[PDB]
């Protein structure tokens, strides 16, 4: 085999590159022999015969990032009394996860997203994060944040890793909105 | 300066050995990523043995037969280097079919 | 300090790290999960060989003074370094 | 086979025309066949791939010709008392010679 277009099937590739965009989501593990293989992958379906098959691949992307986040919504849902501490962690894991998606997903956020709107893989998740799960509970993470600064003044210190890990929550879903770097930060929360 | 690669049958070192430099500093450049000693394995320049002491400047590696576009390619034994897979030939055009 | 890249055909190319981070592919095969190994199961030794001779020309000629000679990309090995070009981000 | 350009190798189809060249002067016989076959090998010299060996083909003619009138000359002047006889027979050969291989080399 080599680098040209073939006639791939779609549904195959998607099978196998689901298995580690589920590996990548949550930070569990994934193999970097088949992390390499997911770049052959996903090279090679940005570059399918006749049609490319980028337009499916990101539409399909989505999909899967709408539904993953909304589980982990649910999960936040029903965590009753530790909705921050928990929401600090799985905030951490999806960053990374959504940094490791945007590595994994190179040549389409840059032959294909770029040539059109669509947004790119990696500021989808921060994006996707901030539309489906943040927007649903905006009102009700905000008040225990400021409960707990407030309390810092009143003598109940909140824990340093829980508190400083969502102040930066924000500013980091909003770094594609190159024109608004803090705005959405300073105006929900400060 | 002198860019040149070693190949160890399935492999291929790239360095930035100066021309100051002898084989001494390849060897423990290789060591340092192959992690085998100078006492066990020497290079071999197309099919001549290289002194250790000897500077690789006088060996044939010049600067403009060792460039960074085209490196000088010497073989390591611990040859029978493997080809390179040569891309397929291209039609001359001109050869009447 | 040193990466080591896989061919299609099993060649073994070991490059340093400084180097192989022109490509914009390299960085990303070179992050996420974790000398590291990189493997390319359409990408053939030639054209692999090409890239990693490319990457010792980009650094050494890196902001160079002088009037760079031109990357000599051989007529025969031209297309399927392109695609590697291309895909590499090179 | 076709009369495109073909590889040639100058050596044995010169070596092929030298046998003919050498009998149209001097005046012997060589057959249709062979005649015309020449034809198509002094074709295939001056259209050959990938360079045309017409140069080589003139320069082999030249030093052949060269070789051969040097030779005529040698055997008049050998001979004395008939420079004359030996001239004239000599001159009805070679000008027809001459006179055929205008017509084989005219391509």
């Amino acid at each position: 085999t080599s680098l040209k277009p073939r006639v791939v099937d779609f549904d195959e590739t998607w099978n196998k590159l689901l298995t580690t965009i589920k590996a990548v989501v949550m930070l569990e593990y994934v193999e970097r022999a088949t992390w390499n293989d997911r770049f052959s992958d996903i090279y090679a379906l940005c570059v399918a015969y006749p049609e490319p098959l980028g337009e499916r691949l990101y539409t399909e992307t989505k999909i899967f990032l709408e539904n993953h986040v909304r589980h982990l919504h649910k999960r936040v849902l029903e965590s009753e009394e530790q909705v921050l501490v928990m929401y600090h962690r799985y905030w951490e894991e999806y960053s990374k996860g959504a940094d490791y998606m945007d590595c994994l997903y190179r040549y389409l956020n840059t032959q294909f997203i770029k040539k059109n709107p669509l947004m790119e893989i990696g500021e989808l998740a921060l994006d996707m994060w901030r539309k489906l799960m943040v927007e649903p509970l905006q009102a009700i993470l905000i008040r225990m944040l400021l409960r707990e600064i407030k309390n810092d003044r009143g003598g109940e210190d909140p824990n340093q890793k829980v508190i400083h890990g969502v102040i930066n929550s924000f500013v980091h879903v909003e770094q594609y909105k190159k024109k608004f770097p803090l705005k959405f930060y300073q105006e929900i929360f400060e | 300066d002198v860019f040149l690669m070693i190949r160890r049958h399935k492999t291929t070192i790239f360095t930035d050995a100066k021309e100051s430099s002898t084989v001494f500093e390849l060897k423990r450049i290789v060591e340092g990523i192959l992690k085998r000693p100078p006492d066990e394995q020497r290079l071999y320049k197309d099919d001549q043995l290289l002194d250790d002491g000897k500077t690789l400047g006088e060996c044939g590696f010049t600067s403009q037969t060792a460039r960074p576009q085209a490196p000088a390619t010497v073989g390591l034994a611990f040859l029978c280097i493997e080809p390179f897979s040569s891309p397929p030939e291209l039609p001359d055009v001109m050869k009447p079919q | 300090m040193y990466v080591k890249l896989i061919s299609s055909d099993g060649h073994e190319f070991i490059v340093k790290r400084e180097h192989a981070l022109t490509s914009g592919t390299i960085k990303a095969m070179l992050s996420g999960p974790g000398t590291n190994e990189v493997n390319f199961r359409e990408i053939p030794s030639h054209v692999l060989s090409k890239v990693c001779m490319y990457f010792t020309y980009k650094v050494r000629y890196t902001n160079s003074s002088t009037e760079i000679p031109e990357f000599p990309i051989a007529p025969e090995i031209a297309l399927e370094l392109l695609m590697a070009a291309n895909f590499l981000d090179c």
